[PDB]
DNA sequence: CATAATAATAGTTTTTAGTTTATT
DNA sequence: ATAAACTAAAAACTATTATTATGG
């Protein structure tokens, strides 16, 4: 399903006080992280739908007309209209603003809120993967005064994780600091609670709130429910994954100059000889081989690119050592059993898994990815499962699809004499290598081009003055190098090229 | 082609290159030609792409923003669009040879890399950091960039 | 329509909540038959600028479009008569329009045929920069030519910041170092920069204008460099601290 | 959840993108 | 040759292989 | 001779609808 998300964000004059007016109020920067977490999602999940709803507010804005209740955008996907509605109260004056068209200092019912946000989850006739609802306060003393009705929420609270609702409470701003427990200490849907302190702090995760991470992060499904074959008979069903995935930017959309709206485009093939209309059938596709102009129809071309059925052709084992890595076509892919068609399949899979572990081997096999297709010779390499120093699992458990290329795949190339060097330079290399040695992390980089293109839609989707300038981690650091290494460039090269070679040239 | 280039450690090294494609992708340069079945000429044929109707010069492109559209002009993109420089093949650091998997290895082709075409102390160079890689068991993470209009690229 | 003259005329309305709300201008521009495209087509003539966003931006860069304020267009409504192009309301312009300004104006306002007055003499004069760096004897020597030519020299500033007075500012003549306290040299010298009389406290020929300062002590040194001048002292009276220049 | 992104339930944290660091 | 029926079909999104157009 | 997009993405997750095994 999808994530519902609701932003609950207190009005009852608990977010307009300030610690001092050079920090941020509890309530501005808390439109802030809103707006923050809007793009994110923009940027990841489309489909998704949040909500944003204000309680204590003098008036009330929802269907089961309780007071004080005040919903500002319900379970929808994130709009810019509605992140520009936030921010004409974001910022200083923006809660002046919101007091004016809005005020507040009403009290309210937090039973009467959670009625509220579960009439909202009720209200979506879409099916939602998780029940989340953030909270807002740094402060529980309103149902912190009365018993009844703090007994009514926290009853009510209970009532909404049976439904499986997840209830989520921030850290805000407050000089006398958040003081839990006054009222939420067992009030919160928490798989791992750790908080018990006073907390004074002023935020618990507002931090990557506020961060604005970029990326699509498409839910998992597996590439390929294919069969594995073993001989003819020795089938399981396996699911093929891209475990990484080049991403690319969206398509454009074709839209009109003054309505904009997206056109309705249509390719006919036609016969310009005779003005006429032509049909797929009405078609032959040719190629033409010196002197013969040899036709086709596109369909016979389909049936000669017919080799193989959809499916896994094991050809043999070969030891990992036999590997060259030069030899690579394009990026691997991660294999797994799946008991949904043969039962079984796992653990068969976890055999050969153990055994091409232990003796060190690659199952080569004939792959067809679906029909119409030349099936090809893949090695697989028994992909282990690896979990990181909190047990989570890093590398799942499988096999690692290399694609094995043909004959052709390999270009001849001009080939250089070969040259040696002084073993001093090596040193001299090494040395070098050394000061300029950095640790690898997989996340280390973001593609500029692609993070300037996020930057400048969110930049017309919030039809800024100016867009945020995103920044290339893919320079390279000249004056650190510089810093790092000194002269050494200066004496390999003395070492190396005689003083009259041409830099480029 | 001949892709002659400079491999660039900081600012004080560049060396003149030559690195062409030894493994990649293949497909024939001639592609079908879709004709008449009955007189067997491509050159009756004729496609006719038709936004409804109206011209191409009383459309633009646009693009999804979530729930919303954006009107997005292509000569704006392109004032927008990062843009990086060309034939730049610098060296961004280097990490241990233990820390890459193989299963990330990106692209569809695999890139040979020779020093510049008879430039002995070039091939000198090229052969040291080759023998003090291959002792300190090291690859080198670079940046690629083919031309002007080539996307920056990390690899190893 | 009500007013045909915005009619014909594509405006591409890319922001017009300046002065009034987008959707208000469009309101109105509609009325009067203009014609609304959220895109500048090649045939947009002009586009109203009202916040200021990337797309601003982009139709400076691309030299085919008018930047139109809202309140020009306004101008334009509440007239009932289109006004025509000004460059106080226009940032970008087409080419027709830059040789617009330059016949109906001289690119400043300022008209080529239509008289000036006091507004549009300060608009022309602040939209030209701020041009104060020269040194004060040559614009000293500017505005005496202009005040020759154009009669100017009768304001009422003009004996004191520009052409040939002499003065004693020195304890010693010839000397520009010495200086003394128990008079109003300091004075002397800041009055010597505001009317149009050039400061000069030297030993000079070609200075016509000598006048006994306000430290009368010097009339010894004012008479003993008199001597070294072609020029007498007159008896003294802007013009009435101790000064005879008439 | 730890080692879960709180913003996208069900996918795990998302670090800082970071750069090269020198050792 | 009738009727509380029932369920095997289908139709939405992803992500491969077709291709321009400069690019040297 | 094409290193950006060439051009349309072959594919399941997760949700429904007409079948009839039959009800009579």
């Amino acid at each position: 399903g999808r994530d519902s998300l609701i932003f609950l964000v207190d009005a009852s004059k608990a977010m307009f006080e300030s610690q001092s007016e050079d920090e941020l109020t509890p309530f501005d920067m808390s439109i802030q992280c809103i707006q923050s977490v809007y793009i994110s999602k923009i940027i990841s999940s489309d489909r998704d739908l949040l909500a944003v709803v204000f309680y204590g507010t003098e008036k009330d804005k929802n269907s089961v007309n309780f007071k004080n209740i005040y919903v500002l955008q319900e379970l929808d996907n994130p709009g810019a209209k509605r992140i520009l509605e936030l921010d004409q109260f974001k910022g200083q004056q923006g809660q002046k603003r919101f007091q004016d068209m809005m005020g507040h200092g009403s009290d309210y019912s937090l039973s009467e809120v959670l009625w509220v946000c579960a009439n909202l989850f009720s209200d979506v006739q879409f099916k939602m993967s998780h029940k989340r609802i953030m909270l807002f306060t740094n402060e529980d003393n309103p149902h912190g005064n009365d018993s009844a009705k703090a007994s009514r929420a926290r009853t009510k609270a209970g009532d909404l994780r049976d439904t499986g609702i997840f209830l989520d409470l921030m850290h805000l701003k407050k000089p006398g600091g958040f003081d839990i427990s006054l009222f939420y200490r067992d009030i919160i849907s928490i798989a791992e609670d750790e908080d018990l302190r006073v907390h004074f702090e002023e935020s618990s995760k507002l931090e990557d709130l506020l961060r604005k991470v970029r990326a699509k992060e498409t839910r998992k499904r597996a590439l390929s429910r294919l069969k594995l074959k073993l001989n003819k008979d020795i089938v399981i069903s396996v699911g093929i994954y891209n475990l990484v995935q080049k991403a690319l930017k969206p398509p454009p959309i074709k839209l009109y100059r003054e309505t904009n709206e997206p056109v309705k485009t249509k390719t006919r093939t036609f016969n310009t000889s005779t003005g006429g209309l032509l049909l797929p059938s009405d078609t032959k596709r040719s190629q033409i081989y010196g002197s013969r102009q040899i036709i086709l129809e596109k369909e016979e071309t389909e049936e000669l690119k017919r080799f193989d059925d959809p499916g896994l052709m094991l050809m043999g084992f070969k030891p990992l050592v036999l590997l060259k890595k030069h030899h690579y076509l394009r990026p691997s892919l991660f294999v797994y059993p799946e008991e949904s068609l043969v039962i079984g399949s796992s653990t068969l899979f976890s055999a050969l898994l153990i055994k091409c572990l232990e003796k060190e081997v690659a199952a080569l096999c004939r792959y067809t990815p679906r029909r119409n297709i030349p099936p090809y010779f893949v090695a697989l390499v028994p992909q282990e499962e690896e979990l990181d120093d909190q047990k989570i699992q890093v590398t799942p458990p499988g096999f690692q699809l290399v694609f094995l290329p043909f004959a052709d795949d390999k270009r001849k190339m001009p080939f250089t004499e070969k040259i040696m060097a002084t073993p001093e330079q090596v040193g001299k290399m090494k040395a070098i290598v050394e000061k300029l040695r950095f640790t690898y992390r997989s996340d280390s980089f973001e593609n500029p081009v692609l993070q300037q293109h996020f930057r400048n839609l969110e930049a017309l989707a919030l039809d800024l003055m100016e867009p945020e300038q995103a920044v290339d981690l893919t320079l390279p650091k000249v004056e650190a190098m510089n810093k790092r290494l000194g002269s050494l460039v200066d004496e390999f090269k003395e070492l190396v090229y005689p003083p009259d070679y041409n830099p480029e040239g | 082609i001949h892709w002659p280039c400079r491999l660039t450690i900081g600012s004080n090294l560049s060396i003149r290159i030559a690195a062409y494609k030894s493994i990649l992708q293949e497909r024939v340069k001639k592609t079908w030609t879709v004709v008449d079945a009955k007189t067997l000429k491509k050159e009756d044929i004729q496609k006719e792409t038709v936004y409804c109707e109206v011209l191409k010069e009383d459309i633009i492109q646009g693009f999804r923003y979530g729930s919303d559209i954006v009107p997005f002009s292509k000569v704006d993109e392109e004032q927008m669009k990062y843009k990086s420089e060309g034939k730049c093949f610098s060296v961004l650091g280097f990490c241990k040879s233990s820390q890459v998997q193989r299963r990330f290895f990106m692209g569809n082709q695999v890139l040979k890399v020779f020093a510049a075409r008879d430039d002995e102390a070039a091939a000198v160079a090229l052969s040291s950091l080759i023998h003090a890689l291959d002792d300190l068991d090291m690859v080198a993470i670079v940046r690629y960039a083919y031309d002007k209009r080539a996307n920056p690229q990390v690899g190893v | 329509k009500i007013s045909n003259i915005f009619e014909d005329v594509e405006f591409c309305v890319m922001s017009g909540t300046d002065s009034q709300p987008k959707p208000d201008l469009e309101n109105r521009i509609a009325e009067f038959g203009g014609y609304i495209v959220q895109n500048p087509g090649p045939d947009t003539y002009c586009v109203i600028a009202g916040s200021e966003n990337i797309r601003v931006k982009n139709i400076i860069l691309s030299n085919k479009h008018d930047v139109v304020k809202p309140a020009w267009l306004l101008e334009c409504f509440k007239t009932k008569s289109f006004v025509p192009w000004q460059p106080r309301f226009m940032i970008h312009m087409c080419p027709s329009t830059k040789e617009h300004f330059a016949r109906e104006y001289d690119c400043y306002g300022d008209s080529y045929f239509i008289d000036t007055d006091l507004n549009q003499l300060k608009e022309v004069f602040s939209g030209i920069k701020n041009s104060n760096e020269q040194t004060p004897e040559e614009m000293a020597s500017l505005i005496a030519d202009l005040e020759y030519r154009y009669s100017w020299d009768c304001s009422p500033l003009s004996m004191f910041r520009r052409h040939t007075v002499y003065l004693d500012s020195y304890a010693v003549i010839n000397d520009l170092s010495t200086k003394n306290e128990g008079t109003r040299l300091a004075i002397k010298a800041l009055e010597l920069r505001f009317h149009g009389a050039k400061v000069v406290s030297c030993l000079a020929e070609g200075v016509s204008h000598v006048i006994i300062g306000e430290d009368h002590s010097r009339v010894a040194d004012f008479k003993a460099f008199r001597r070294t001048f072609k020029r007498k002292f007159k008896i003294l009276k802007d013009k009435c601290e101790l000064q005879e220049e008439n | 959840c730890p080692g879960e992104s709180l913003i996208n339930p069900g996918f795990k944290s998302k670090k800082p993108a970071g750069g090269v660091d020198f050792d």
